[PDB]
């Protein structure tokens, strides 16, 4: 969907915060723009959808993670 | 007459609860004692305080715990019972406790760095704050780093380290560490030192019996295990050798050396009997009885890239596939009254067996069947016989034959009386494995001529716990009884064994005083006081990654201090040696007992003395004096 | 190339202790049953293997107490295991393996690995060309890329290769170090 | 240092590459070895003649897994053949073929390792490769210190403008552009040793260098071929800041895979209708530098 891209866009930001934290998440991201940019270039439904989601969950334990 | 007896355990610990066990026997309302330590010799009064008083309420048994400050040290107790003054003179440790060393590692690289900590505790396992001294020994017994630490407000836990210098001596390194007190009780871990590299996978020798039959012409056959230390199985090619151990000697069989695949994950080999025989070749098989074997495995990788070497080693040759041990059985008995066995099945390695019938010469019907923690008991009847009575047990697993039955042989003396006065006790408890929680049954036999028989209306127990007195109470007889049953209750306080000490007293032969006493060892199944679990908190899903944030869930007790450690299942493939174990913990517990016989005595004196007590008394009857700091051997 | 991970993007694994976790938690957790429960929040180093983690605890009530082991496994369906030794001579060529590992059930992968460039080291990798290989490798199944090189400088000196594979957007790279000692 | 195992690693070619791997390692003691192994590893693009693995396969002291001799060229860059036993009168010697299928230009040398299965310390590993000296790339070792010369050599020799000349020279990289004069010129086993006067210094970074100091360069001898510089004809030059060897002002120079090489044509050469092209654009050059600088 749309609602993909947008969370793209805040990838940036996100993998900004993750840099001071472990290597690992700062590499779920990049894996996952690797991802959605391919998938967005195809429209296929099960490959963005997939991303979409991991994203999603990254963003949070992101977010988890920085809130503590 | 009445008569006043003091019980305290035959050596005495430095600034720490050690209590006095105070008794009026024959005696009419209330009794004062007052009670007090002084040096020996002299006076000091190292401690007067505890005062008390025995009542016809409490049918005149008290406590009055003190506390000791702080060539071999002596003090002398001495309760006064109103007017009439008994004192015996104790022996004294400068033992504060024990000290259990942990090492991030069991084996390190040159010019890394040595995670270390120490745990400072008493002799009830209860952590403590204290002055202590390490010492870093290099393999040829050098010291090279030493540290003066103190526990105090530090709660048990002293975290250290040492930086490894790139330039040292390769082998196994030691870390002493002892008590500013006490200086020569030492206590230590050993670390090798070596130059190295994790390997990527781990390999697993087992024997598919924990021993070799010399008269299994199989011969001896071995599963060789790998398997990346992340899982998944390996594949590769093997070399295996075998050897003989004894004792310190190895000489390899290299007839035996055989090259096998490992295809997922296993491989298979065999050193036929043949081989072995022809290998050794001492004049006949069963030369090689007591001696060890060991299976040496090298396995490679088909890459090439990885290579790991890995043994079993210390695999018995044995007649028989278990070993008999009265080790847990009291070596006197008491003339007319049964004499209980425990006997002790191990396998060939050490483990217990289970499930073992064993029975005595003949025997005959009898039999028993060996427990969860390898222990049976057998019970025969002893006559009015003063000669040694030597018992022998043989194992009776069916399925084996008369060749390869265990055996073995042991003997106890009689139990002497005063002047001859056919006046025993006998304690008797079921042999099932104990866990805290649980009750006991305590079977108190009683052995006198109806004609004195009366007099006796109650007996005196004490439970000895890791070297102090940890329970005392009274135990009541009606006339005509027999036997009698305390239902001890099991707690935590009681790991990991106990021993129970029971005596009763009376006026008899000729207007003379008797103490009559018994005693046995109980043991507790080990494990921890408090617990300590540690599992996943992460809740559900799969497996975690490579520098991904993982939850851990800490399940143990309120209030308490943890301390974490990770290590590569690599470094255990190098070295699994030198581990830290609550098991290891306890046998060090148990290993500093200063309780020595498994029960018993050779008379009422011993009975106390062997249990770890002494006894004294206005009128004179009392143990020996223990001046040795340890059990004699 | 066409559809893989860009080598520019792939931080490579770094942190890989024989030992850690050597932390030390109080359990005043509000306890429950003379039973107190922490939880604890651990970022796992990079190594891919099982962690051991061992658990003491000290308590003046109840003494001390040793856990019994808590085994973690970390994987990757794919990834390197950069196997260097000990330690190399300066001046001296030696081969190292880069063995890398495919763990799906069935599915094969094409993958291009790269050593990359060290001025410290000699290898078939200079500052203008990359040294990439592009190899195929079965399902479970494991496949060794060795590697000439020569240590030109003494001291704690680092090898990295990277790793991606085509399609998938899957990426590893590993970066040890061993000890370069002189003649 | 192969204290254990003598070891000789041969590689000829053969009588859609393919070539002949040899080998023969003797044991140095007093009797033959345990079973013992080599830990083969391939020249890029390389693969036993699967055949020929089986003649090796069934042989007396001769074993590859049925893993092994089963994976063909797929992807087979891994092999190791047990040899039950060794020699130490002479020689357990054994070769196979190798076809490095896909040809691909500049190949990795193997790696034939050897060791007793019981010990992994008593080994050796020797090199090999079609082109070059048993097995080692080409390094250049001045004493104590070394560096890397396994590329390619100075710059490339599809046109050669103008433009193209005042771009790469004024990359961050480099530190330096000289007319210059090749003076003397010293050969030796490892290193050549071109010793250049600086006729004008165009760019001028670090070197503190005056016009005429004269500078020294240095050289791998596989690097004469392709250079063919000659005593006292006229040179412009420029390298990286990274081809500084030694410590002033007896550093001397790299020529290296970021070096420019070009000849100078004196100065009554310029005539020539053939020459005067690149003796305009030189001196169209000489002009922007010494005026303009580096853009940036």
């Amino acid at each position: 969907a749309e609602e993909l891209r947008t969370l793209l866009n805040k990838s940036n930001v996100y993998a900004l915060a993750a840099g001071s934290l472990n290597p690992y998440y700062k590499r779920t991201i990049m894996m996952n723009e690797y991802r959605a940019k391919a998938a967005l270039k195809k429209n296929d439904f099960v490959s963005m959808a997939d991303a979409k989601v991991a994203l999603e969950k990254i963003y949070k334990e992101i977010d988890e993670i920085i809130n503590r | 007459s009445p008569m006043y007896s003091i019980i305290t355990p035959n050596i005495l610990r430095l600034e720490s609860e050690e209590t006095m066990v105070l008794e009026a026997h024959d005696a009419q309302g209330d009794v004062p004692v007052t009670v007090t330590v002084h040096d020996f010799p002299g006076k000091k009064l190292v401690l007067s305080s505890e005062k008390t008083v025995l009542t016809p309420a409490t049918n005149h048994m008290g406590n009055v715990t003190f506390t000791i400050p702080a060539r071999n040290k002596f003090v002398t107790v001495q309760a006064t019972f109103g007017t009439q003054v008994v004192e015996k003179v104790v022996l004294v440790s400068l033992q504060s406790g024990y000290l259990f060393i942990q090492t991030d590692k069991t084996i390190y690289t040159p010019g890394s760095t040595v995670l270390y900590r120490i745990f400072t505790v008493n002799h009830k396992l209860l952590p403590v704050g204290r002055t202590v001294m390490v010492n870093i020994e290099n393999p040829e017994g050098i010291p090279v780093k030493q540290d003066s630490l103190s526990s105090q407000n530090q709660l048990g836990v002293l975290p250290l380290s040492w930086d490894i210098p790139e330039l040292v001596n390769m082998g196994q390194w030691k870390i002493r560490a002892y008590y500013e007190n006490s200086p020569q009780q030492v206590f230590s871990t050993e670390f090798e030192v070596k130059e190295y590299v994790l390997p990527s996978f781990e390999v697993i020798v087992e024997p598919t019996e924990k021993f070799y039959y010399i008269y299994n012409e199989k011969g001896l056959e071995v599963t060789i295990t790998a398997r990346f230390l992340y899982g998944k199985k390996v594949e590769g090619t093997a070399f295996v050798i075998f050897g003989i151990q004894d004792g310190e000697q190895r000489i390899s069989l290299p007839e035996s050396l055989k090259r096998i695949p490992i295809e997922d994950g296993s491989g298979e080999v065999v050193l036929s009997r043949k081989v072995l025989l022809d290998g050794v070749q001492n004049p006949r098989a069963e030369d090689l009885v007591g001696k060890s074997l060991y299976v040496s495995a090298t396995v490679i990788l088909h890459s090439g890239s990885d290579m790991v070497q890995a043994e079993r080693s210390g695999i018995p040759i044995v007649t028989s596939p278990y070993q008999i041990h009265f080790t847990k059985t009291p070596k006197y008995f008491k003339p007319g009254m049964p004499f209980d066995l425990m006997v002790f099945v191990t396998n060939p390695d050490g483990s217990p067996a289970y499930r073992v019938p064993v029975a005595v010469q003949g025997e005959d019907t009898v039999q028993s069947l060996t427990q969860g923690d390898g222990v049976a008991k057998l019970s025969i009847n002893t006559h009015p016989s003063q000669k040694p009575l030597s018992i022998t047990v043989r194992t009776k697993k069916q399925e084996l034959s008369e060749a390869e039955q265990a055996t073995r042989t042991m003997q106890a003396l009689p139990y002497s009386t005063v002047g001859n006065s056919n006046n025993y006790l006998h304690l008797s408890v079921l042999r099932t494995e104990l866990r805290p929680g649980e009750t006991l049954n305590v079977n108190f036999l009683l052995r006198m001529d109806r004609a004195h028989e009366a007099k006796i209306r109650y007996y005196t127990y004490l439970i000895m716990n890791k070297g102090r007195l940890l329970k005392a109470g009274r135990q009541v007889r009606e006339p005509g009884q027999d036997l009698v049953v305390l239902p001890l209750s099991i707690t935590t306080d009681f790991i990991p064994s106990f021993r129970l000490v029971a005596y009763y007293t009376l006026i008899g032969a000729s207007g003379q005083r008797e103490v009559v006493a018994d005693s046995v060892w109980v043991d507790v199944k080990d494990s921890c006081v408090g617990s300590l679990v540690v599992k996943s908190g992460q809740s559900e899903d799969r497996q975690p990654v490579p520098g991904q944030q993982m939850t851990l869930k800490i399940e143990g007790d309120h209030g308490a201090r943890v301390v974490l450690v990770a290590v590569d299942k690599g470094v255990f493939v190098l070295n699994k040696k030198n581990k830290l174990t609550q098991s290891k913990i306890w046998d060090v517990v148990e290993k500093a007992d200063i309780g020595c016989t498994p029960g018993s005595g050779k008379d009422y004196a011993g009975v106390f003395s062997d249990a770890g007590l002494t006894f004294t008394s206005s009128s004179g009857q009392q143990t020996a004096q223990r001046a040795e700091l340890q059990c004699p051997q | 190339d066409e559809d893989i991970i860009a080598e520019e993007n792939i931080v490579s694994r770094s942190e890989f202790p024989e030992s850690w976790l050597w932390n030390v938690e109080d359990l005043k957790e509000p306890p429950k049953n003379g039973i107190s429960t922490k939880l604890m929040n651990i970022f796992l180093k990079d190594s891919i293997t099982t962690w051991e983690i061992l658990a003491v605890s000290m308590s003046d009530k109840k003494g001390i107490c040793v856990a019994d082991p808590f085994e973690v496994t970390v994987m990757q369906d794919f990834f390197i295991d950069l196997r260097l030794p000990y330690s190399v001579v300066r001046n001296e060529q030696v081969e190292i393996r880069a063995v890398l590992y495919n763990y799906r059930q069935n599915q094969e992968l094409k993958v291009r690995v790269e050593l990359l460039h060290n001025p410290a080291f000699c290898s078939l990798a200079t500052t203008k060309r990359r040294h990439q290989q592009t190899v195929t490798i079965p399902p479970k199944s494991s496949l060794s890329v060795p590697y000439v090189i020569v240590p030109l400088k003494t001291g704690l000196q680092e090898v990295e290769v990277k790793a991606a594979v085509y399609h998938h957007f899957i990426s590893d790279g590993v970066r040890k170090s061993l000890k370069v000692v002189p003649e | 240092t192969c204290n254990k195992f003598d070891l000789k690693v041969t590689i000829k070619p053969a009588p859609k590459n393919t070539m002949i791997l040899e080998i023969c390692t003797r044991y140095r003691g007093d009797q033959d070895a345990t079973m013992s192994i080599l830990d083969i590893s391939m020249m890029t693009g390389f693969a036993p003649d699967t055949d020929d693995l089986k003649q090796l396969a069934n042989g007396v002291d001769r074993y590859i897994s049925k893993y092994e001799l089963d994976k063909a060229f797929s992807d087979r860059n891994t092999l190791i053949i047990y040899l039950d036993k060794v020699s130490h009168s002479e020689d357990d010697c054994l070769a196979f073929k190798v076809h490095q299928y896909f040809n691909v230009e500049l190949i990795q040398p193997g790696a034939v390792k050897v060791y007793a299965y019981y010990n992994l310390e008593e080994s050796c590993t020797r090199f090999y490769h079609p082109e070059k000296e048993d097995g080692k790339l080409n390094k250049l070792c001045r004493d104590e210190l070394c560096r890397c010369a396994e590329e390619n050599c100075f710059i490339q020799k599809d046109k050669v403008t103008l433009e193209e000349r005042l771009d790469k020279a004024c990359e961050p990289g480099v530190d330096y552009v000289y007319k210059t004069r090749l003076v003397k010129v010293q050969l030796s086993n490892d290193f050549d040793e071109y010793i250049m006067a600086i006729e004008q210094t165009i760019k001028s970074g670090s070197d503190e260098v005056q016009v005429g100091q004269q500078r020294t360069f240095i050289s791998p001898i596989k690097c004469r071929e392709a250079l063919k510089l000659e005593e006292k004809k006229h040179y412009l030059m420029w390298g990286l800041s990274s081809d500084f060897w030694g410590e002033k002002p007896n550093l001397s120079y790299i020529i290296g895979k970021d070096t420019w090489v070009e000849h100078w044509p004196e100065e009554d050469e310029c005539q020539d209708e053939e020459n005067q092209k690149q003796c305009q654009d030189l001196g169209a050059f000489t002009e922007s530098m010494v005026v303009f600088g580096c853009p940036n």
